């Protein structure tokens, strides 16, 4: 009796910005699905985030390293913003080695076959001495939600980084009139998503729908 | 002058926009003043007082 | 920085002494999170000197109220600096502007 | 819940609770749904939601 | 473990009455209580299919603000009473029920002429009252199958607001819930009252089924 919506278009506006169109939708279902998917996408999408950093010669974040423009704490903050997609494993160790003057960016991270750097120009720090060199081991873990380091339960020098696993940055949704073959009371839902570039928009939409359906299984057979 | 600057940024001159409830998606019935305020964390943390 | 200010933020930040202020104009010869080395301009040199100004930055020291006093440079390598320019921001300062 | 000084209630709503009750109990001249005849409060809540 | 979420372990169904239920589900992921409650509430309010009174033809009455001798209630109150008539039309989508009554007494739902494929949920529901011995009332009620609530303002043919959805009231609340350590969890309390064609539990199940079938094109 109800017409079932289908994914009809995916407009990849940019690498981190996409639009997904669901069509057709009956009255009221556009806003219902829009809000449910918005909440699930903002709260429950999985992603890979930096959780641990080991910089050679560094004991804690409240310190400086010779030849480095940024404080160790600022380096950790920059690594917190590093967007990485990991394939086939939930935890990886990346190696960053850089020498000489210049910005040390995500492109200088040692290449890993199962790891993709979505934004290679992400600045990690700046080396300002020709003889200065930085070497770090960065732990990247898969998770969901927000997991602070203080609520996370180690040799000295292993610095914990707060993990914002969610790849989704912004979600908006608009319900507008849809042009059907014979119907006029059908809407379409356009979900505009801005991410960190580490999750496919269609994968995110299907993921949110699966989460919603599994949460609805309890109500489907109430007892 | 503030309204002129708001026009320059293609923002409403009243400083009020349409907000939606995140819990339900329902539009709030009246325009809500939304902007940027410069906020300070005072040295009166609950950690030191509890 | 405050998006809405009064214009007094720079005076407060500079006169407080929490920031590193260039004693003489020149070019940033060296810079890192703990130190700034300025190559003084020829016209601001006393006869018997190299023309090098060294600014050692205060790093993660407690204040009288157990808050953090930390200076971080706001200039880059090779940048030209004038006398009175902020070389390193202090606590609650952003590019020489008071940022509470 | 009563003031010992004068016997008046102390737990009267204030500020935003008063604002909410006032807003929801205000009347508008040409509001949507005017002139409808409702079976009861439940229908009113259903129509509003 | 990133693809597994907490499922309601405790589901308490308190039957306040035959048509009134309170369903408590616990625990839920943070924010999932509002998501599920709002989605189910919207579906129950606006999407639940059902049968309801849509029109009435009353002999002697030509328009809503009219009178009819021998009837205690006003025509507007008769329309209000017809709005509350819960009818199960199993056979068809559109049905016409004839109501022919005479004599002093309460004209109730049980006095409507019987139809094979039509069921009266509450036969004692009062349509109107006749205060005269020779007072008579003849009406034809058009009951249709639709979705949600359709006001007569959006549509002598007297128009009655169509309460197709069997939902009389639906509300939900989110409370703090907790497991061994996690204390930020959601507990969803759904207070629901139906019009008696279907009980609250079945209505909640139907709303959940409709929402789940809406997602069939994206569920892995």
């Amino acid at each position: 009796e109800f017409l079932k919506p289908r994914l009809v278009d995916i407009e990849q506006v940019s690498s981190t910005h996409a639009k997904v169109t669901l069509e057709p939708l009956e009255r009221g279902f556009g806003h219902t699905l829009g809000n449910a998917l918005r909440r699930i996408l903002l709260s429950s999408m999985p992603g890979c985030a930096v959780t641990e950093v080991e910089i050679d010669g560094v004991l804690h974040e409240y310190s400086t390293k010779e030849g480095v423009q940024e404080d160790i704490l600022e380096i950790l903050l920059n690594l917190k913003g590093l967007a990485v997609r990991v394939q086939g494993k939930d935890e990886v160790i990346l190696t960053l080695n850089k020498s000489g003057i210049g910005p040390v960016t995500a492109a200088d991270i040692t290449h890993d076959g199962d790891v993709e750097i979505v934004k290679p120009q992400h600045v990690i720090c700046h080396l300002t001495d020709e003889n200065a060199s930085i070497s770090m081991r960065i732990k990247v873990q898969r998770g969901r939600g927000y997991v602070p380091a203080s609520t996370r339960i180690r040799p000295i020098g292993r610095l914990l980084v707060d993990a914002c696993y969610s790849p989704v940055e912004r979600i908006a949704y608009n319900v507008e009139a849809a042009r059907v073959e014979q119907r006029t009371d059908l809407d379409k839902l356009v979900i505009e998503m801005e991410t960190n570039g580490t999750i496919d928009p269609e994968e995110a939409i299907r993921r949110a729908a699966t989460i919603l359906a599994e949460q609805l299984e309890a109500f489907v057979d109430l007892r | 002058e503030i309204k002129e600057l708001l026009k320059l940024g293609d923002l409403p001159t009243s400083g009020q926009i349409r907000l939606y409830d995140g819990r339900t998606g329902e539009q709030f019935e009246r325009p809500v003043t939304v902007g940027y305020m410069y906020m300070l964390k005072l040295n009166h943390l609950v950690d030191d007082k509890m | 920085k405050p998006l809405v200010g009064t214009g007094m933020e720079r005076a407060v930040a500079v006169d407080s002494g929490v920031t590193a202020v260039a004693k003489r104009g020149g070019v940033v010869q060296y810079v890192d999170a703990s130190r700034i080395v300025i190559k003084v301009n020829e016209d601001e040199m006393y006869p018997g000197e190299a023309g090098i100004d060294i600014y050692n930055l205060t790093k993660y020291t407690r204040s009288n109220q157990n808050t953090c006093i930390n200076q971080m440079p706001c200039v880059s390598l090779g940048e030209p600096v004038e006398r009175g320019d902020v070389l390193a921001d202090g606590p609650s300062t952003d590019l020489g502007e008071l940022a509470l | 819940i009563l003031s010992p000084a004068n016997g008046e209630p102390i737990i009267v709503p204030s500020q935003d609770v008063v604002l909410g009750l006032y807003y929801m109990t205000r009347d508008c001249v040409n509001a949507k749904g005017e002139g409808m005849v409702l079976t009861g409060p439940k229908e009113a809540e259903r129509l509003y939601r």
